[PDB]
């Protein structure tokens, strides 16, 4: 009965895993094996995209989402987002998965085999959750290994190939990136961008050179807590704060991770630079825009003057103003002028689209992606039939920027629920009534009523 | 065919409550 | 308390009830199939199979119009189909 | 040789397999620590030189 | 001690009729300003140029409505997400044409609430009670932040936020079905079930406490006289209402252990409410509700209409007449 | 009366659901109902 | 597709994602064991 | 001991599933609504009544499943397996709609049923009928949704067929041709009906938020004895909590534990009432005052002339199919729609 | 000592019957062709 029941430990089946709080290596063997999981995942999932994968159809096209973030790291595609060598992805699969096996050992011995608790063994791994020296070393050991790992994407960025970069001539390529951005104004002027409309915070950068930098900054940065961490111990003030005790700590990440899943949810739903378009399909502002586009085109080319058109409410039926002025296509998509991309940017003048190059200098290569993109907007069904709701069945598509937002949001959302849920008990726990109120010193009967 | 993915998962899936069965014969430590 | 009767968990760790549940569940599983593979249900409920929807060239549907007269309205459309 | 790295792959597989189930009922028995000890290390080296061997075919038939 | 600390002992204080708090400190203004905002443009406001096609709204009472009729109407879909404080308006006309009015309310509303989440943990620390009352408090607030918010930001303007009225609402609600089939969506029927389901636990519960209260009164008076407050004792034959209820249905569909009776009060809507807010947010993103339009075909391949199909006819109804002038071309995309 | 022991008919019976249920979104895109 | 080498394992491929959910149930079936203690 | 008397103590036998004298009313009336039920979706179709398929053997998924009403050319028939329709024809029967009132009316009597198992029950074990009286509701909102409303109406086709989008169907159906949103016995139930799911949510939380420490353990859940006298919370702590965060909060038990039942229950009946406003067409669709503004002034424009044309665009749409057995023919150019849609 | 045959045997035998039986039809439906 080590632990390992309600007598004892405390806490019923449903909750058993409250079993390992004070138990470092069993706890150990857990969290290893659950890495084991991740990996896993990563590995068999990206070998199913692999054997379903069709390089002839639009990634978007074929449910995939790990694909597109290999993609967009540079190997296995060149220009246009065109797939021009799977084996790379086929690489990143087998690695996955065969490491998943070993942290599958690791975690499995360690659950079961090993020492159930480590702080007689060594009293380096081991550790009290109230040690506040011990935690800050854990924390500042994983800080530094965040800070080498955001530092690995800046080496295959300029070192090692290059990355996929959607705003390049010729309708995209892989690239190297010479001149990272490290002007601090910039790197650090995208946290205080709003996150409101024509802002978007940080979710707007837009290019790879302020990617690349600000990822040597964020390496450089954590490298440099992980240090203090594990040279210093938390001040007065900061002791004084929170609380110190493993659920807390759990509570904390929770927190952090919800906030974290609910920016990813925005980062796929607007972003076209690091989630490249070519690869995860069209945002869902920029299908809007594509089909106002279409419908200029090929309105123009039957003779339409698009600029003086004036639509039935009085406003350009192809083009109006925001309302700072710029031009911008007209329709319900007036809400959606912030977008850019690509495809769209050579019309764009000083003062927005520019009419001359609209009647004169729109290619082929635009009328194309604004039309696929316009019949790829992100809209489907929960069974993936593709468009609006009203549609017949015909076309098998959900856009994997509405699957990566959705799974996200509602996972950020559980999360911070987490975080209230142990957040809450941990205050709880540690002031000594998270069991129920002592019908011997109620605290209330103690207290002057209200009235 | 798909008898091929079933035959896989047939027997993948048996694999989990069969370490069970053996830890509970052996009196092993569940 | 107890109302009297035999426990459940008594029952269905039972092997005589696995003997006896061995053969009558799937048997009967095998009975609602066949009733359909037969094909019997159709003729049973009066539901049209796949080709007994419309007759070959109409696209109008057979829609019961009289309240005494609807047996009747029914088997003639059932006539046309042939 | 085509046919001899799927008797490699095979050999991951079926081994795979076998150490799936065996090292979690080998590790929560009493009986023999000592009498498995040798098997799961065997296997382990076994499995990873698999693991080798069919990485290293893979780049002569892929 | 000295000011600070006499300041932090007031706002913490449980001795106050209202408890303040660190999260009412933030609470108190913004509600206030939302409250007192909500009222005034809800009688006075001028009407508001909702969908961005110089086609105005009239939400207000003093301008031709009624209490079921009136609204706070969503900003201009001209601006988007843009950011529309006062200080950003050219004048107070503007910004009222433009529905400012509504960006100020809800932001002011959601920081608020969101707070007097946090206020009931904050309470009940200071109580020594369990602190999980607020999680039951985040379905709701999560139910406000879908409508007024995360559908907002999915489709790109806050002028397809919930408006703030009665029949706003419904416009909202007959929108919604036609561009995401919400009936269609398991996460808007687990919703259903959540709230059909809370309604008759709650009946139940209600009705089953009150069917075993022990005597304690006489017919001339009310039977809640019988119940003292803070008495020791419980008022209720808990083993008799297990003894009905079993009986009822049978022994072991009922719960006799109030503390698992009570969590499953709690969890049933709490889930069921998380899983609808969990659905306004995710067609946010435009997963809609199942398609099965044409789903049943016949040999030939005539399509053999079901019931999907004649919601589809539905939907259809509401997706081509709803913003009848907003539409320049053929997909209404967001 | 207990020579089978409750969780084998358990993860028996699980299985044996989990079978149907998954035959059923099967049906869902072949044959009938397919829309194809 | 996969290398053509490896095209024999497609099916055991295409099994493999649903294999962390398995994970989850094998905790139930365990806990069936113990009885849930 | 007569007859009588002997039959009685074998009906009112603690078993396991206790009979009664209602029993010989609920059990045959609640399988025959249930297999009826069963029977219709999985073999069933609509395709004589409605044109449209409604069962699994036709290719539908549980959502799109049905028992649909019977035709509109019906009328109010009880449709009898022996009556003048179908002649005692199992088969036209089916296809001719019997099953609806087959399950509609053996489910009517199956609720009676339940309601005196409630009163039945009660009176043995010899507490208050609470139960029975909050059961009266669900049996308002049947009665009234679908035995009056179509007994308003042309025929029983217009009543709900028994099908989860055959429900949603009605829904849009009533906002399109009744605008039921509108209408204040309709906003008085979601009140009831949200304010009780509201009600159940928060006593729950509060109870298991107030709980006293009565055992050592973690799970809490273990330190409560049906027989203790205590009560397991503190309604003071409880009754504090909520005056400073909310203003004001419950100090009395059994007003609380009457209030639970009488809202959900007022909010099913007051809906009731509506529907059957509804049976006669008697709706709250229009503000008149709106309607003479909106036809003189092309300007005036709020969220309620917003929903009509909604609710216009539905009701074309939408009845042609809906209601075949009108022969609706509504060619392209008279169909509303604004523009570009 | 308990019985066999009950009333709960009947209120059990009513459902899981059919129940099943009607689980192999909805399974063959499954594979019907159009
Ligand atoms: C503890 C911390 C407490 C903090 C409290 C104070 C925080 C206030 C912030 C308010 C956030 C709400 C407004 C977000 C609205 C919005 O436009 O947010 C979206 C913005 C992204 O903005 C968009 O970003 C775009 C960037 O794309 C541009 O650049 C791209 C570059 O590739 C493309 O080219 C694209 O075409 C081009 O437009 C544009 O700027 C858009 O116009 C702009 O709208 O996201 C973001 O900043 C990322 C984060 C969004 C907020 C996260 C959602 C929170 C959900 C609450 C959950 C409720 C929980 C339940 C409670 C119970
Ligand atoms: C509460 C808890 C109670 C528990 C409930 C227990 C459930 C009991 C089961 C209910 C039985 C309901 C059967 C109702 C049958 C019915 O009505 O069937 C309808 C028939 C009338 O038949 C209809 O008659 C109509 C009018 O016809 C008449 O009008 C025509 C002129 O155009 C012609 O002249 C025609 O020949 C002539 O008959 C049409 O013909 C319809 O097609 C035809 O169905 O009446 C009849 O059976 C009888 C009518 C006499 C009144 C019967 C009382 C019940 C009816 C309640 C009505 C109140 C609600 C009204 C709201 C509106
Ligand atoms: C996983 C990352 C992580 C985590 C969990 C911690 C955790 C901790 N840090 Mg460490 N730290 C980290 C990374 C991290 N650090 C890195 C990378 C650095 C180098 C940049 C530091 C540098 C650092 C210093 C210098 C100190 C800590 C301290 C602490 C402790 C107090 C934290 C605190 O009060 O939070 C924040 C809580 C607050 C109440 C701060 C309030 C200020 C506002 C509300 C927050 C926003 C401020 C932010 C800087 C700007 C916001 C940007 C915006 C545009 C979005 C705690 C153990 C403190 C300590 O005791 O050190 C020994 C301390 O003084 N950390
Ligand atoms: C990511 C999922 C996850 C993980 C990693 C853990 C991990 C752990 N749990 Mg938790 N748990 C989970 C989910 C999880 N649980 C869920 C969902 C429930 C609810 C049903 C529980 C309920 C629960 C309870 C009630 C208890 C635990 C306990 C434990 C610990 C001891 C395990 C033990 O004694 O098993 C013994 C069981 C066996 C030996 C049976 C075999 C198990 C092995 C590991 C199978 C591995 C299969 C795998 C395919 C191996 C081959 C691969 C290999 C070649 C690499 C362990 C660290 C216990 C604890 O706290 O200890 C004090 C405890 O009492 N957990
Ligand atoms: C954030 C995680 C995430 C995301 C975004 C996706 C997204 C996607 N997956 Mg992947 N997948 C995941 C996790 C994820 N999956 C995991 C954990 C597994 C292992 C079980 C898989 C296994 C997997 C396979 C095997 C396949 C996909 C496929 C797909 C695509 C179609 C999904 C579909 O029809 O859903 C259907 C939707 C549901 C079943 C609803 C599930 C939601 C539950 C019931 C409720 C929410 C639960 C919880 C509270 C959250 C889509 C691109 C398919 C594809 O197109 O391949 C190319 C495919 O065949 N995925
Ligand atoms: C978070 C990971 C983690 C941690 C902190 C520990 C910690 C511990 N383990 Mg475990 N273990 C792990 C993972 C982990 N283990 C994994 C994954 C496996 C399977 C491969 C094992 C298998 C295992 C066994 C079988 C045993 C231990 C033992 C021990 C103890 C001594 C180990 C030692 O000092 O090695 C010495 C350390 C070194 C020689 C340094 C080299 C370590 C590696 C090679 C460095 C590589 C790091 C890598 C770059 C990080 C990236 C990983 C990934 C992102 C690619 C200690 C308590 C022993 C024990 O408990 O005593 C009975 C024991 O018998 N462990
Ligand atoms: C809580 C949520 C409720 C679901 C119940 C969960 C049961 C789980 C439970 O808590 O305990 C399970 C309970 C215990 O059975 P035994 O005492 O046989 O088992 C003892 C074992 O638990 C020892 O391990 O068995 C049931 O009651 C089986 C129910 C089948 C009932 C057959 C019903 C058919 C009759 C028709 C329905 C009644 C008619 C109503 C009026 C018309
Ligand atoms: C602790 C515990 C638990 C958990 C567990 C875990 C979580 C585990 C993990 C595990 C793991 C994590 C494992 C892993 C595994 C792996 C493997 C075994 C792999 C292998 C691989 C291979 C063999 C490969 C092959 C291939 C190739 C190479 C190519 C292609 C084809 C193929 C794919 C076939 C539970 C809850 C139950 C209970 C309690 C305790
Ligand atoms: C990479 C990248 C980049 C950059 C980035 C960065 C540079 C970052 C930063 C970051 C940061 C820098 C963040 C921050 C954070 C913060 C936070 C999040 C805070 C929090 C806090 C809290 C949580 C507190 C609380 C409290 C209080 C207030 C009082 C007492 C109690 C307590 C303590 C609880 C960019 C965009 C350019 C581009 C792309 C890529
Ligand atoms: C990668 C790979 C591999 C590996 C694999 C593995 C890693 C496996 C695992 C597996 C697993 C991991 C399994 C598991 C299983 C599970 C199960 C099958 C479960 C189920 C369950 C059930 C059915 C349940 C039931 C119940 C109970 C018991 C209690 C309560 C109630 C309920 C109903 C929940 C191999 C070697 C093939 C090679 C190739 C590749
Ligand atoms: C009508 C009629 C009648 C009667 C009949 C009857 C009595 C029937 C029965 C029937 C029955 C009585 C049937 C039943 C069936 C059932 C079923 C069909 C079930 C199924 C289910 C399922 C499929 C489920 C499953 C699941 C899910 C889904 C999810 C969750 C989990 C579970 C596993 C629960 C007579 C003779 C008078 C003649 C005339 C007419
Ligand atoms: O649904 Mn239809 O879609 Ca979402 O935008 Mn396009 O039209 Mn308009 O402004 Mn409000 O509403
Ligand atoms: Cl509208
Ligand atoms: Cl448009
Ligand atoms: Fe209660």
């Amino acid at each position: 009965a080590t632990n390992r029941d309600q007598e004892s430990s405390g806490f019923a089946w449903w909750a058993g895993n409250a079993r390992l709080i004070n138990l470092s290596g069993k706890l150990l063997g857990a969290h290893v094996a659950h890495a084991g999981l991740i990996v896993f995942w990563a590995g068999a999932m990206t070998l199913f995209e692999l054997a379903h994968f069709i390089p002839e159809k639009p990634m978007y096209e074929q449910g995939l989402i790990l694909i597109p973030h290999i993609a967009t790291l540079g190997w296995g595609v060149g220009p246009g987002g065109e797939v021009v060598d799977t084996f790379p992805f086929f690489v990143v699969g087998v690695v996955h998965l065969i490491s998943s096996a070993v942290l599958g050992f690791g975690g499995v011995y360690h659950a079961i085999r090993g020492p159930e608790t480590l702080e007689e063994y060594s009293s380096f791994f081991g550790y009290d959750w109230k040690d506040k020296n011990k935690m800050t070393t854990i924390l500042g050991f994983h800080l530094i290994v965040l800070g080498i790992g955001a530092l690995l994407l800046v080496a295959k960025a300029m070192f090692f190939g290059g990355l996929y970069d959607t705003w390049a001539p010729g309708g995209g390529d892989v690239r190297v990136i010479t001149n990272p951005t490290l002007d601090p104004r910039v790197i650090f002027g995208y946290l205080l961008k709003s996150p409101f409309g024509g802002e978007g915070w940080i979710v707007s950068v837009n290019n790879l050179e302020d990617v690349v930098g600000g990822h040597i900054w964020i390496g450089l940065i954590c490298i440099a807590g992980g240090i203090w961490h594990i040279l210093t111990t938390p001040f007065g003030w900061a002791r004084r704060a929170f609380i110190w005790s493993g659920e807390a700590y759990l509570s904390y990440s929770l927190g952090a991770l919800s906030m974290m899943g609910f920016i990813a949810t925005c980062f796929v739903w607007f972003n076209n630079t690091v989630y490249p378009s070519e690869f995860y399909g069209p945002t869902g502002p920029e299908a809007s825009q594509a089909q106002a586009m279409t419908f200029l085109i090929r309105d123009q080319k039957l003779g339409a003057n698009v600029g003086s058109a004036q639509g039935p409410t009085g406003l350009g039926k192809y083009l109006m103003r925001s309302p700072t002025g710029e031009i911008i296509f007209g329709g319900e998509t007036m809400r959606f002028w912030d977008f850019r991309g690509p495809w769209l940017e050579p019309l764009r003048g000083p003062n927005g689209l520019d009419l001359n190059k609209i009647k004169n200098d729109i290619q082929p290569w635009q009328e194309r992606r604004a039309a696929e993109y316009m019949t790829h907007a992100p809209l489907g069904s929960l069974n993936s039939v593709g468009g609006v709701a009203t549609e017949i069945n015909s076309v098998n598509f959900v856009s994997p920027r509405s699957w990566l937002a959705t799974s996200h949001f509602v996972l950020a959302f559980f999360f911070l629920v987490g975080h209230l849920w142990h957040a809450g008990r941990a205050r709880a726990a540690a002031a000594g009534f998270e069991k129920g109120i002592d019908r011997e010193s109620e605290p209330v009967l103690s207290m002057p009523s209200l009235d | 065919e798909v008898i091929a993915q079933l035959t896989m998962i047939a027997m993948i899936g048996i694999a989990g409550p069969m370490i069970i069965f053996l830890l509970a014969v052996r009196r092993g430590n569940l | 308390g107890t109302t009297g009767e035999r426990p459940f968990s008594d029952i269905i760790t039972s092997v005589r009830y696995w003997v006896i549940h061995s053969i009558t569940i799937p048997a009967l599983f095998i009975a609602g199939w066949l009733f359909v593979s037969t094909g019997l249900a159709y003729d049973v409920f009066g539901t049209p199979r796949p080709d007994s929807y419309y007759a070959q060239e109409q696209r109008s549907i057979p829609l019961v119009t009289d309240r005494f007269e609807a047996k009747q309205q029914v088997e003639t459309f059932l006539e046309q189909l042939k | 040789m085509t046919i001899l790295f799927q008797l490699a792959l095979a050999a991951l597989v079926i081994l795979s397999f076998v150490m799936v189930i065996g090292v979690p009922v080998a590790y929560a028995s009493p009986q023999d620590w000592d009498r498995s000890k040798q098997l799961i290390f065997l296997g382990s080296g076994l499995w990873i030189a698999l693991v080798l061997v069919v990485g290293v075919l893979n780049f002569f038939v892929v | 001690a000295n000011l600070w600390e006499r300041f932090c002992n007031w706002v913490t204080s449980t001795d106050n009729r209202l408890y303040v708090g660190w999260f009412g400190v933030i609470m108190i203004p913004t509600l206030l300003a939302a409250t007192i905002c909500f009222v005034i443009a809800f009688i006075a406001a001028p009407p508001v140029d909702i969908d961005g096609i110089r086609e105005p709204v009239s939400g207000s009472l003093l301008y031709g409505n009624n209490i079921i009729t009136g609204a706070v109407v969503p900003s201009s879909n001209a601006i988007g997400l843009h950011f529309y404080p006062i200080w950003e308006a050219a004048s107070l006309d503007e910004w009222l044409y433009n529905g400012g009015p509504y960006q100020l309310i809800i932001f002011h509303f959601l920081l608020g609430a969101s707070c007097y989440m946090g206020r009931q943990w904050e309470l009940s620390y200071r109580l020594g009670m369990r602190p999980w009352i607020c999680v039951a408090y985040s379905a709701p607030l999560a139910s406000a932040f879908a409508v007024f918010l995360i559908y907002p930001i999915g489709q790109g303007s806050f002028s397809d936020g919930m408006p703030l009225g009665i029949s706003g609402t419904f416009n909202f609600m007959i929108v919604f079905q036609a561009e995401h089939n919400i009936l269609m969506h398991p996460f808007h029927q687990l919703g259903v079930a959540g709230v059909f389901g809370g309604a008759l636990f709650c009946a139940m519960h209600g009705s089953l406490v009150t069917s075993s209260l022990i005597r304690e009164t006489t017919e001339t008076e009310s039977a809640n006289y019988g119940y003292k407050f803070g008495q020791e004792e419980e008022t209720y034959n808990i083993v008799a209402a297990h003894g009905y209820f079993g009986r009822l249905i049978f022994q072991y569909a009922s719960f006799n252990n109030s503390r698992s009776l009570h969590f499953f009060l709690a969890a049933w809507p709490v889930v069921g409410v998380w899983f609808t807010a969990l659905g306004i947010s995710t067609m946010a993103f435009n997963l809609n509700g199942f398609n099965f339009n044409h789903s049943v075909i016949d040999a030939k391949g005539n399509v053999i209409n079901t019931w999907a199909d004649i919601i589809n006819r539905a939907n259809l109804g509401m997706e081509v007449m709803h913003e009848r002038n907003a539409h320049n071309f053929p997909l209404d995309l967001a | 009366g207990g020579r089978i022991p409750l969780w084998i008919v358990a993860t028996v019976a699980g299985m044996g659901v989990i079978v149907i249920v998954g035959l059923f979104f099967y049906g869902a895109y072949a044959g009938l109902g397919s829309s194809l | 597709k996969l290398p053509e080498a490896y095209a024999i394992f497609d099916p055991l491929v295409d099994v493999l994602p649903v294999i962390p959910v398995l994970f989850l149930a094998l905790a139930f079936v365990w806990q069936a064991a113990v009885g849930f203690r | 001991r007569g007859w009588f008397d002997i039959l009685d103590d074998w009906l009112k036998r603690d078993r396991f599933v206790f009979v009664g004298w209602s029993g010989i009313l609920l059990f045959p009336c609640a399988y025959l609504a249930l297999g009826g039920w069963l029977t219709g979706t999985t073999f069933v179709t609509s395709w004589y009544t409605h044109g449209l398929a409604s069962s699994y053997l036709e290719g539908c998924n549980f959502l799109t499943v049905a028992v649909s009403t019977p035709a509109n050319s019906m009328g109010h028939s009880l449709l009898l397996l022996w009556g003048p329709e179908a002649q005692g024809d199992f088969t036209r029967w089916c296809q001719l709609g019997g099953l609806w009132t087959f399950i509609a009316l053996h489910g009517a009597f199956g609720l009676i049923g339940f309601m005196l198992r409630q009163f039945e029950i009660a009176r043995l074990v010899g507490v208050r009928p609470y139960n029975a009286i909050a059961f009266s509701a669900p049996i308002a909102v049947f009665v009234s949704v679908f035995l009056i409303y179509p007994l308003g109406q042309s025929s029983w086709f217009f009543a709900p067929s028994f099908g989860v989008a055959a429900i949603f169907r009605f829904l849009l159906f009533f906002q399109g041709f009744h605008n039921w949103t509108l209408n204040p016995f309709h906003m008085m139930g979601v009140a009831g009906v949200l304010g009780g799911a509201l009600l159940c949510a928060i006593h729950g939380a509060t109870v298991e938020n107030t709980l006293f420490q009565d055992g050592e353990g973690a799970s809490t859940f273990r330190a409560f004895n049906p027989t203790q006298a205590e009560e397991t919370y503190s309604m003071v702590t409880a009754n504090r909590f909520w005056s400073q965060i909310f203003g004001i909060a419950f100090s009395n038990k059994r007003w609380l534990h009457f209030f639970m039942l009488f809202v959900p229950v007022t909010g099913l009946w007051m809906s009731a009432i509506g529907v059957v406003g509804l049976a006669l067409n008697l709706r709250s669709y229009d503000f008149i005052s709106q309607e003479i503004r909106a036809a003189e002034d092309p300007e005036f424009e709020t969220f309620y002339t917003k929903n009509l044309l909604l609710n216009e665009g539905i009701r074309a749409w939408m009845a042609p199919q809906d209601q075949p057995h009108e022969n609706f023919v509504f060619p392209e150019e008279v169909l509303p729609r604004g523009n570009a849609l | 000592s308990y019985p066999i045959f009950t009333v709960r045997w009947v209120a059990v035998h009513t459902l899981a019957v059919p129940t099943i039986f009607f689980l192999g039809a909805i399974a063959a439906m499954q594979f019907i062709q159009r």
